[PDB]
This record gives C-alpha cells, sequence and structure tokens, in this order.
C-alpha cells in the first residue's frame, strides 16, 4: 500500500454512490491522474461494507486493460481511499454527448469487443460483474473501455450455489433473474452487456421496464413469450406465471434496424433466452462481427 | 451446464492452482507461535464449525475463515486470550465476502459470550484485513470438490457429503494438514469419499484435469485415512456431530474402510 493522502491533490468530482463520493486528483511526484473513491468506514455501525470487501478482494487480481485498474488502497481507522486509474467519461454520458450525430459503427465495434474482452477475462478468473451497465463503463481518450463499480461482483464457484437476487440494475436483468431461478451464472453478464450492444446503436435503453413484470413483459414482447421449447424448464421456474401473455417473436431486424447480417446475428446471440444457449463472453470474440474491428479513439472530447 | 461454466471451467482451476500457492499459510507457523498450539487451533475451528452451524452459514465461509486465521498467523504473534478475537473477525470479513446475508456485528460480539467488545471486532476486522491485504478470495476444499463432483458417474450424493464432511476433518488438524494445498486435500477427500461409499477410484478424467494420481495423493491419503478412522476419539466432534444432519445424509455415521488397497 505504498501511497499517501499528502501526495494527492484533489482536482474535482467526478461521481458519487452508496460507498461515497469519487472525486478526480493528481498525484504531486509522479503526475499520475487518479479516481479517489471514500468509503466511509466512518459508519463502522458493522465495520468495513461486505460491498468494499468484494470490490477490493476482487479487483486486486482482476489486471486486464479493459478492466478499471486499482492503483492502491489507503486505509486510515477512519476512512477508505481506493485509488482507481482515471478514465474520462461513462458510456451513458458519451451515448447523450453523441446524441443526433450516432456512435459510429467502428466506435461501436470496437467497445463491444473490448468488453467482451473484460468479461471474458472477468468470468475466467471466477468473477460475476453483475450490474454491467452504461453507467459503469468508463472511457479514456485513447479509445478504451472498461468495465468498473465491482461493488456488485461476486467471486463464483463452479458449479454455482445460489447467490443474490433480483441483482443488475432492472434495465439490464436478464430473465432468469427476472424469473426467480435458483441458480445464475455467467450468462446474466452477456445479458447486460447485449442490452448495451443495442443501447450504443439505437442510443435508447431496449428493455426499459419500470417494475420487474413489466419489464418480462417489455422483453417478452420483443424476443417473444418464451416456451419449453425456446427453453426448457422456463414453465416450471418459480416465478413463471401460466397466465403470461403469449407474444410472438418479432423478426430480429426488427429489434434494432440500422443492425447488420453479423450484428444482428451477435446480438441474438446475446439475448437468447436458455442461459445454457447464450453466447459466451470468449465465443462471442470470434464472431464475424468483429473481422474488421480497430480500435478508434472517442470522435467527441471530455 | 451454464450453471458449470463449460467456457471458463479449467480457465477457472488453472486460476485456483495459481491462487492456492499464493494464499498459502506457512507450514510451521505454531512453533514460531510462543503461546497457541495446533490443539488451541483445534478448539478455535470446531468452535467455529459450531458458529457456522448456529448461523446456518454456508461450508465455503468456514473454509475462508480457517484460511484468514492461518495466513494471519503465519506473521502475526497472538496472545491465546486473544486466538478468539481473531476468529471471530475471520468468520466476519468471510461472511461479509462469501454470505447474501452476513450475520451482524452484534452478533459475532455475542457468540463470543462478551469475552470481547463491538470496538474489538472491529478492530480485529480492519488488523486482518491490513495483514491479509485484503488478499480473500482465496481458493478453498470446497471450490475443488464441488468441481471434481462434476466427474462422477454418476452423482452420488452420499460420495459428495462425506468428501465435504472429510475435507472439514482436515481444517481442524494443523498438523498434518497445512503441508497440503487445498487442491490435493479435496482430491484425497473424494478418492476415500469415492472408495468408502462405492468402491471406486479417482477417475481417470480427474488425473487430465489435474495431473494429480493415487501416486501423488498417497501422502495426505494415508493422513487423511487415518483422520477418519480417529475421528470419533478426537477430542473435537463439531464436525461429526454436523454431519449426522439429514442435510448432509448423515455421512458421518458411514464407517470408513479398514484398508485403502492402495
Ligand atoms: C497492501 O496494499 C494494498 C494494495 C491494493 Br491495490 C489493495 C489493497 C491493499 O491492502
Ligand atoms: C490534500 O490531500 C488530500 C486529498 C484528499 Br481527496 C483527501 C485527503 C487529503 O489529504
Ligand atoms: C467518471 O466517474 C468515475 C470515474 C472513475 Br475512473 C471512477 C469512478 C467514477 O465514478
Ligand atoms: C407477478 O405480477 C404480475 C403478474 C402478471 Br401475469 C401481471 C401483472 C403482475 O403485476
Ligand atoms: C485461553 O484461550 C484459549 C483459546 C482457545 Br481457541 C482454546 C483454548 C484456550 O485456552
Ligand atoms: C476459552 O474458551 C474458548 C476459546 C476459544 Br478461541 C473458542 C471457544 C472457547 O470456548
Amino acid at each position: 500500500g505504498p501511497g499517501s493522502m499528502e501526495n494527492f491533490q484533489k482536482v474535482e468530482k467526478i461521481g458519487e454512490g452508496t460507498y461515497g463520493v469519487v472525486y478526480k486528483a493528481r498525484n504531486k511526484l509522479t503526475g499520475e491522474v487518479v479516481a479517489l473513491k471514500k468509503i466511509r468506514l466512518d459508519t463502522e455501525t458493522e465495520g468495513v461494507p461486505s460491498t468494499a470487501i468484494r470490490e477490493i478482494s476482487l479487483l486486486k487480481e482482476l489486471n486486464h486493460p479493459n478492466i478499471v485498474k486499482l492503483l492502491d488502497v489507503i486505509h486510515t481507522e477512519n476512512k477508505l481511499y481506493l485509488v482507481f486509474e482515471f478514465l474520462h467519461q461513462d458510456l451513458k454520458k458519451f451515448m447523450d454527448a453523441s446524441a443526433l450525430t450516432g456512435i459510429p459503427l467502428p466506435l461501436i465495434k470496437s467497445y463491444l469487443f473490448q468488453l467482451l474482452q473484460g468479461l471474458a477475462f472477468c468470468h475466467s478468473h471466477r468473477v460475476l460483474h453483475r450490474d454491467l451497465k452504461p453507467q459503469n463503463l468508463l472511457i479514456n481518450t485513447e479509445g478504451a473501455i472498461k468495465l468498473a463499480d465491482f461493488g456488485l461482483a461476486r467471486a463464483f464457484g463452479v458449479p454455482v450455489r445460489t447467490y443474490t437476487h433480483e441483482v443488475v440494475t432492472l434495465w439490464y436483468r436478464a430473465p432468469e433473474i427476472l424469473l426467480g431461478c435458483k441458480y445464475y451464472s455467467t450468462a446474466v453478464d452477456i445479458w447486460s452487456l447485449g442490452c448495451i450492444f443495442a443501447e450504443m446503436v439505437t442510443r435508447r435503453a431496449l428493455f426499459p421496464g419500470d417494475s420487474e413484470i413489466d419489464q418480462l413483459f417489455r422483453i417478452f414482447r420483443t424476443l417473444g413469450t418464451p416456451d419449453e421449447v425456446v427453453w426448457p424448464g422456463v414453465t416450471s421456474m418459480p416465478d413463471y406465471k401460466p397466465s403470461f401473455p403469449k407474444w410472438a417473436r418479432q423478426d430480429f431486424s426488427k429489434v434494432v434496424p440500422p443492425l447488420d447480417e453479423d450484428g444482428r446475428s451477435l446480438l441474438s446471440q446475446m439475448l437468447h433466452y436458455d442461459p445454457n444457449k447464450r453466447i459466451s463472453a470468449k465465443a462471442a470474440l470470434a464472431h464475424p462481427f468483429f473481422q474488421d474491428v480497430t480500435k478508434p479513439v472517442p470522435h467527441l472530447r471530455l | 451446464g451454464v450453471n458449470e461454466v463449460p467456457d471458463y471451467h479449467e480457465d477457472i482451476h488453472t486460476y485456483l492452482r495459481e491462487m492456492e500457492v499464493k494464499c498459502k499459510p506457512k507450514v510451521g507457523y505454531m512453533k514460531k507461535q510462543p503461546d497457541i498450539t495446533n490443539s488451541m487451533r483445534a478448539i478455535l475451528v470446531d468452535w467455529l464449525v459450531e458458529v457456522g452451524e448456529e448461523y446456518k452459514l454456508q461450508n465455503e465461509t468456514l473454509h475462508l475463515a480457517v484460511n484468514y486465521i492461518d495466513r494471519f498467523l503465519s506473521s502475526m504473534s497472538v496472545l491465546r486470550g486473544k486466538l478468539q478475537l481473531v476468529g471471530t473477525a475471520a468468520m466476519l470479513l468471510a461472511s461479509k465476502f462469501e454470505e447474501i446475508y452476513p450475520p451482524e456485528v452484534a452478533e459475532f460480539v455475542y457468540i463470543t459470550d462478551d469475552t470481547y467488545t463491538k470496538k474489538q471486532v472491529l478492530r480485529m476486522e480492519h488488523l486482518v484485513l491490513k495483514v491479509l491485504a485484503f488478499d480473500l478470495a482465496a481458493p478453498t476444499i470446497n471450490q475443488f470438490l464441488t468441481q471434481y463432483f462434476l466427474h462422477q458417474q454418476p452423482a452420488n450424493c452420499k460420495v459428495e457429503s462425506l468428501a465435504m464432511f472429510l475435507g472439514e476433518l482436515s481444517l481442524i488438524d494443523a498438523d498434518p494438514y497445512l503441508k497440503y494445498l487445498p487442491s490435493v486435500i479435496a482430491a484425497a477427500a473424494f478418492h476415500l469419499a469415492l472408495y468408502t461409499v462405492t468402491g471406486q477410484s479417482w477417475p481417470e478424467s480427474l488425473v487430465q484435469k489435474t495431473g494429480y494420481t493415487l501416486e501423488t495423493l498417497k501422502p495426505c491419503l494415508l493422513d487423511l485415512h487415518q483422520t477418519y478412522l480417529r475421528a470419533p476419539q478426537h477430542a473435537q466432534q463439531s464436525i461429526r456431530e454436523k454431519y449426522k444432519n439429514s442435510k448432509y445424509h448423515g455421512v458421518s455415521l458411514l464407517n470408513p474402510p479398514e484398508t485403502l488397497n492402495v
């Protein structure tokens, strides 16, 4: 822990969360710009938050170009400072900043590709992210996108056992979570990336539900109400209801009209109902969609 | 089989094997422990088994907590009157990591019989974190066992529960078990369990996965076989009691085999 709050000069606040507030700071000796996430152990009513215990322990071993790097942990008795590498913006603000311009297909492609590398790396190191959404993906000026906020992440075993329910921000939540399945796996992260893919194209959320059931219904109206054929077991699932409306699956070219043959192929496989058939981050790296992928810088500035 | 992460199971295995060497305690730490013994450790761990039953915690949590204690005690010298405070903070941290619903801190103070205060437990929580440098995602015997379990033809609950049980018995006795890695005890335990229940042996397929053979497992197997035979007589009994429960198929009631023909 070779770090001291005395070599940092606060610059501005760049975010906030349950944990607390994030500031951009500058290392006065090396010049390095960092994000400082402050956890107020001050509220030690129960000690060090489990969310922070998971975030720190899991990020300490997740070293990958597309996962935000934990640089240091400064550990007063009063406070706890997580020093993260500094990235300029998050994907949601960029999508807003890209309002009526669109995000260029090369950049969507590049971003999806990098997101898949980082998630594959998580999965290969027994870590589920469980809150992939645009607000939690950080971009730099150099064309990098990195998974961040591991506050809800979780070290899984093989095979998985039952973990916390109603995880993932609702808009990005996989159907097997919405249907209260006993077990969920790496597939839930893939689902999230699928939503984000579609969202990078349209700049609008794909399934913006206002409730668990409205969420399911939004999903079902787009991909079709699942049955024993498309998804064996579904009808047995704890929160499956036989009275669910049976919506026909609409043609996939209509879900995301600007998307090409390869794009649609990939999207459909990210959004397969059955977690067992849904594509892995690792297999998805090889999809033809990426044949011509490059890494361009973001077209706009911070 | 997404619950069994087909695309990542080997990556994960390979990764855990690396990590278990980094998260390993010093085999000979109790000698450099002036004021505590293997016997006191056995008492502490046996207690932690009861706490886990009391609060209906995962078995993974118990394994994590033991891992934390043995690494702390590998670098931090502890008086006998403080051994429990280490153990309680270990269990708290392990719960915050592994449990959906950790017991509240107050509950941890309670199970220590107000030996310690809520301040002491919290202050120790920080100390353990500083000593471990937050490195809490440690491979446990269980995380190995569950993978080995996929190699049964077919799955057998008695085999699984008994493997768990044997592996848990190993946590109690720093001597000899500190000298063996989680992946090796799990392999010993799996074969012992399999043999005992079905007469079967370490499968070829697990030789492929792990590189371990009954040849390389032999030392640990000989130890585990003894621990199994002498378990009714061991001063600590909480694991046997626990593994009477139907939850674990009453495996502690099964009779160990007299020889291993190994
Ligand atoms: C020991 O120094 C540390 C460094 C990092 Br990165 C995380 C936690 C620590 O405790
Ligand atoms: C001026 O250095 C500091 C910066 C922050 Br942010 C917090 C504490 C400090 O001492
Ligand atoms: C832009 O906001 C953030 C940037 C980094 Br780097 C870490 C956390 C944040 O909230
Ligand atoms: C589980 O809740 C619901 C189920 C159906 Br069907 C319709 C409306 C609801 O609110
Ligand atoms: C005195 O403190 C003790 C702690 C444990 Br754990 C076992 C035996 C003891 O005597
Ligand atoms: C002194 O008594 C005890 C000490 C420890 Br450590 C654990 C359980 C006990 O009963």
